[PDB]
């Protein structure tokens, strides 16, 4: 039989393959990852059958491979749990994974050291299986240390750009921030449980309090916040698109984003017992929505643009998974329609981007439809997706989450509702926004660029990718096959019929339609300004990233700088000074006796009549002290 | 029963007086015949722990002879998880140690032409004085050669290294000293208790009898007398395992000396003091220990943080990596007093972690630095595009230390948090923050050497960096093998280490707590 394992270990290996053989396999490393890649996907197919060909309880799959840190009652043993909500993402992951990789052989064929970056692919693609296959929170966590370094790796690449270290080095403190968080999710756990295993913990979560629940829920929300990318700790997404389009692809579509994701569902029977921390996932996640996409609509980048949406999507995921069982579901139907048509919308980017002479400001796009068909019509196929439009795939899986926000209740339920709304509106707005400048208007095009239509092995995966944000959302969403296949692991909250379906589905549409129709009117029935246009306060905030990244260099940057400097300060001349001051005393008084030291033998006697001194004592003694 | 640990610690010192008397002229043959002891020194130490039970008695290969019965002090070794952890640790090092200082002493001139032998019987002295003190089952042998090895390091730093050596040895020595003093008076003061207690025959320094008279009871103590025994023990440590404020020393003197000698410092060498803790504080001073767990924690706790946040503001280099250095050995500290079987257990762990760690860092640190001239951070630049090997390791290192899962430390780093939080969990949180702080001072020192456009000299000029040399890469390779080894299976380590910190906490009465639910 296949052990479950060797989806974590097929990766892996090819990547310390490629990073032991070096230069030796560079001329063709690069297969050897896209093939491991693919075999990790055939090896994800299989498994998920086998779940298939299996009933009840049988479907999960649970692996203990060996002891790994038995240490007094601790004892925890790696191991893996493939069950339902599992295998979805194993399959995301692997599926969207080895078309990135198809996509960057040609993407990265132009480009040296293409096997290295296969190579932090595939520990990537690693970190990401070990993340959501571990049975335990302990697995959880090297599977999101090392899901870290690979991004840090990966936006690290083409390491002589100064802008790409500082955003590999932005999002890895960032990201550890949301690991320290989830540290000490798992230490809490420890403490009040005695375990780490998803059973035992999940065994015990009746117990604990709502207090000490809740803390639990909201340092594994900080966590996400961390991985996922949600406020305060988003700010990472932006400089992060300095790296490869490839790299953006798999960490938003798929994998690092959605790891916070998975870690929210996963813990959904933590959260469930814990409604304060729902309440705190259910705002961040509106929150951040609605600034992603705020930054969207003035983001002039492409990858900046993408970015933010894919920060408000992931947005709509916490949303959805902090309004709980209701939610969980959609969360995770509305992440698979995410992965397929953002990891297409970013392979389209990436094209055009080829194609542009690596230019990204949408200012020098415009009339690209024409000139790029089969890439326009694949990131158009993931714009309806994203859009909602009733075909694609996003549409039914939105639906459902913003009916379950608002299907919360009471003021919770309109609040969430009417945000998820003008998320929805402003989503619209500014995607076609960006389709708009990108591919209709004047050519706009600068520097006599010559675009190409992208290669057949960049092509083939975004057709793919597309076809994927065509059918995922009925697949998934029609018949409640995804409801249902994660009713096991997943709480099943059933419905409320808060209100009829269809005008929820109306009002979707409806505003969708008016942001598309702002947009028109803004850039397409209007001619699209080739410079940076003066607006609202509100819209300079967006183009400085809603000043986030502002508050982090004010408080944080500024502040631990100050802290830095003082602590120095305290070394140099507290620390240090101590001993120094002790030093000089023993000097000065050196100096001192040396000066009794006269150097007259009489200076001597006298002293040696001080023996005086001694009589007295020996005399005194008897005198009672 | 052959007298193995014997043995163990006497090869390094016979290699060190045999390599110091060949001739000027076999320089070449001083190396290698250095290597071959540090090498034996290992092989010793593999049979050791291969015979080693870790199900069976506290200490094993356990030799007894009379040195000095009249200061009740005799010629005891014996070996234990943690000591065994440590002599590991100690013996694979001293070699990639002396492998990696190949041609560190080449450049010194007069000393009659020693300089090479002087530099490799000094490191093996080292070696062998480290080695007898973790395998010394006694107090006062203990003290000897933890007092003892300062001196072939103080030789080690002022001979070799910068052009400060003279003021690093000279603190280094003084601080340690004044520690080791301290120490001496606490030693003479448990020879009084010991002798005025009815508990043994005469004053003792046997480790084991006085443990077991204090654990039994019979040996009961003034709490004051024991508080500043402890103290005095403490102090001694702290010094040595550079315990916030008593750090200030490393700093000079892991920047002077050579990188394998700083190495040899921080490494092993330090990692004597958090074990002389762990063993000699605890098991003799339960009570007192206990006392000052809030204390000694606070200041552990302060010296994480403290020591990361100078590495985020040092200009250098070597520098920064040896505040990182006091920072874990706060960790290591951290997880010694909290008195807990993880806790524990993670703080050996993360001895023998960073040893490893640590090594690699600073002496991949130290050949980007020969390579260069400087030891500035701003100094370099994008030196990925001429050694990516070097930037690479470099990175792995870094990572390591960083406590990433896929390597060593974290399962340690870990492994102390859980246990600082069963029993204190604000100062959990507070040493948690330094999971993001090394994060910081790792990878901002990355960006500013390793990344951005190659600053001029580096990939050309009459100092070009050059990749890793083959020796260099026979040096890292072992130790980034050892780092992932441990962090994907560290197992084969805490089997070992779980039983020992057992009986440790068996004998101080100590258990950790049990879940709330
Ligand atoms: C609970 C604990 C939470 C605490 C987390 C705080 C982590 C530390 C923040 C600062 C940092 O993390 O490190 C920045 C500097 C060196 O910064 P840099 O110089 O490297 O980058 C500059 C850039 O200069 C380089 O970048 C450009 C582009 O390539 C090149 O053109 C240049 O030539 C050069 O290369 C450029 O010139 C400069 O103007 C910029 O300010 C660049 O920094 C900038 O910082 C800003 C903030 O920081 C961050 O992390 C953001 C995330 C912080 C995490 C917490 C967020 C909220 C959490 C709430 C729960 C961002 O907007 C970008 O992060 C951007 O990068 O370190 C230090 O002093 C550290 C001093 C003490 C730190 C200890 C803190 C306790």
């Amino acid at each position: 039989w296949l052990p479950v394992w060797l989806l974590i270990a097929l990766p892996a290996a090819g990547a310390t393959i490629l990073l032991l053989a070096g230069r030796r396999s560079d001329r063709w490393g690069h297969l050897l990852g896209c093939a491991m890649s693919l075999a990790a996907f055939a090896v994800g197919t299989v498994l998920f059958a086998g779940m298939l060909g299996r009933s009840g309880e049988e479907r999960a799959v649970h692996e203990a491979l060996f002891s790994w840190v038995p240490v007094g009652g601790l004892q925890v043993d790696f191991g893996l749990q493939l069950d339902q909500l599992s295998v979805c993402f194993v399959l995301l992951i692997t599926g969207v994974g080895s078309l990135i990789h198809i996509y960057s052989i040609g993407y990265m064929a132009e480009d040296p050291d293409r096997r290295r970056f296969f190579a932090y692919l595939n520990l990537f693609l690693a970190a990401m299986l070990l993340l959501v296959l571990a049975d335990n929170y302990l697995g959880l966590y090297a599977g999101w240390e090392g899901v870290g370094l690979a991004s840090y790796l990966l936006i690290g690449f083409w390491s002589h750009k100064p802008s790409a270290a500082t955003a590999a080095k932005k999002a890895f403190v960032v990201n550890r921030v949301g690991d320290m968080g989830l540290a000490i999710a798992l230490m809490i756990m420890f403490a009040t449980i005695g375990s780490i295993s998803f059973a035992g913990v999940f065994a015990a979560a009746p117990g604990l309090s709502e207090a000490t629940l809740s803390a639990i829920g909201l340092l594994l929300l900080l966590g996400a916040c961390g991985k996922s990318a949600q406020v305060p700790l988003q700010s990472w997404l932006g400089d992060a698109m300095e790296g490869p389009t490839p790299v953006s692809a798999l960490i938003h579509a798929a994998t690092m984003v959605t790891a916070g994701v998975y870690l929210i569902v996963r813990s959904g029977p933590i959260f469930d017992l814990a409604p304060t921390a729902q309440t705190g996932v259910v705002i961040v996640g509106a929150v951040t929505l609605l600034f992603g996409a705020i930054i969207g609509c003035a983001k002039d980048d492409i990858k900046k643009a993408l970015a933010a949406s894919t920060m408000s999507q992931i947005g709509y995921m916490v949303l959805a998974a902090g309004l709980g069982p209701a939610g969980y579901a959609f969360a995770i139907m509305h992440l698979l329609t995410h992965g397929f048509f953002k990891a297409g919308l970013f392979l389209g980017a990436g094209s055009v981007m080829h194609a542009m002479n690596d230019e990204v400001n949408m200012r020098r796009y415009g009339g690209l439809r024409k000139v790029l068909p089969v890439t326009f019509a694949t990131f158009g196929l993931g714009y309806l997706a994203i859009i909602g439009v009733p075909p694609l795939a996003g549409f039914f899986s939105k639906d459902g989450i913003i009916e379950a926000a608002l299907g919360a209740g009471g003021a919770r339920g309109v609040i969430l509702g009417g945000a998820a709304i003008l998320g929805a509106g402003i989503t619209a707005f500014y995607m076609t926004r960006v389709m708009l400048m990108t591919f209709f208007g004047e050519k706009r095009w600068a520097a006599n660029s010559h675009p190409h239509e992208a290669p057949a092995v960049m092509t083939w995966p975004m057709i793919l990718l597309a076809v994927g944000s065509v059918v995922s959302g009925g697949a998934l969403a029609i018949g409640g096959t995804l409801s249902h296949w994660l009713e096991p692991v997943v709480g099943t909250h059933e419905a409320h019929h808060a209100v009829p379906v269809w005008v929820v589905t109306a009002i979707v549409l409806a505003v969708v339609a008016v942001g598309i129709a702002v947009a028109y009117r803004m850039y397409a029935r209007q001619a699209v300004p080739e410079e940076v246009p003066e607006g609202s306060a509100l819209t300079v905030a967006a183009r400085r990233d809603l000043y986030g990244d502002a508050f982090n260099e004010a408080v944080f940057m500024r502040g631990g700088q100050t802290l830095t400097a003082a602590m120095v300060t305290v070394d140099d001349k507290a620390v240090d000074g101590t001993a120094g001051g002790l030093a000089a005393l023993v000097s000065r008084t050196s100096d001192a006796l040396r000066q009794v030291q006269t150097g007259f033998a009489r200076s001597y006697a006298l002293s040696m009549l001080g023996g005086s001194a001694l009589v007295v004592a020996a005399i005194l003694a008897v005198q009672l002290w | 029963t052959f007298p193995w640990l014997t043995v163990l610690w006497a090869v390094p010192v016979v290699g060190a007086a045999v390599v110091i008397l060949l001739p000027a002229a076999q320089q070449v043959l001083a190396k290698w015949l250095a290597l071959a002891v540090s090498v034996l020194t290992l092989a010793v130490t593999a049979v050791v722990a291969i015979g080693f039970d870790p199900a069976a008695a506290q200490y094993q290969f356990v030799e007894s002879h009379r040195w000095i019965p009249s200061f009740g002090t005799g010629y005891i070794l014996g070996v234990d998880g943690i000591a065994l952890a440590l002599v590991v640790l100690t013996a694979v090092l001293v070699p990639l140690l002396i492998i990696a200082g190949w041609n560190d002493a080449s450049r010194q001139t007069g000393l009659a032409g020693r300089s090479v032998q002087a530099y490799l019987a000094l490191t093996l002295a080292v070696e062998g004085m480290v080695l007898m003190s973790l395998v010394a089952l006694d107090i006062l042998l203990f003290y000897v050669f933890f007092e003892a090895m300062l001196i072939p390091m103080y030789f080690l730093i002022g001979g070799f290294g910068g052009e400060n050596r003279s003021r690093a040895a000279v603190k280094f020595l003084l601080y340690n000293l004044f520690g080791g003093l301290i120490m001496l008076a606490a030693v003479i003061g448990l020879y009084v208790v010991t002798a005025g207690s009815d508990a043994f025959a005469a004053g003792t320094f046997d480790f084991r009898e006085i443990v077991a008279a204090v654990s039994s009871g019979e040996f009961a103590v003034n709490p004051a007398i024991m508080n500043f025994l402890f103290l005095g023990f403490m102090f001694a440590f702290a010094v040595k395992a550079p315990l916030w404020p008593f750090h200030r020393w490393l700093p000079d003197a892991a920047v002077e000396a050579t990188p394998a000698s700083a190495v040899l410092m921080m490494a092993v060498m330090d990692k004597v003091g958090t074990f002389g803790m762990l063993r000699y504080c605890l098991q003799l001073f339960p009570d007192a220990s206990t006392y000052f767990r809030p204390v000694v924690i606070t200041l552990a706790a302060i010296g994480i943080v403290y020591g990361a946040v100078l590495a985020i503001g040092q200009t250098d280099v070597m520098r920064l990596i040896a505040y990182t250095s006091i920072s874990h050995f706060g960790f290591i500290i951290l997880g010694i007093f909290v008195m807990t079987s993880q806790g524990q257990s993670g703080s050996t762990l993360y001895m023998i972690n960073h040893g490893i760690s640590t090594a690699a860092l600073f002496l991949i640190a130290g050949f980007l630095v020969s390579r260069r001239g400087s030891r500035l951070i701003d100094s370099y630049g994008g030196v990925q595009k001429v050694a990516p090997v070097l930037a690479g390791t470099f990175l792995v290192a870094g990572l390591a230390t960083l406590s990433l899962p896929g390597l060593a430390p974290f399962i340690s780093e870990f492994l102390v948090l859980i246990g600082t939080f069963t029993r204190y969990p604000v100062v959990a949180v507070f040493a948690a923050t330094a999971l993001v702080l090394s994060a910081v001072y790792i990878l901002w020192t990355y960006q500013r050497m390793m990344t951005g456009p190659v600053r001029d000299g580096i990939g050309d000029g009459d100092r070009p960096v050059r990749d890793l040399v083959p020796r260099e890469l026979v040096v890292v390779a072992p130790l980034l093998a050892l780092l992932l080894v441990l962090g994907i299976y560290p197992k084969p380590a805490l089997d070992v280490i779980n039983p020992a910190v057992e009986h440790t906490l068996t004998t101080i009465g100590q258990t950790d707590p049990e879940p709330t639910v």
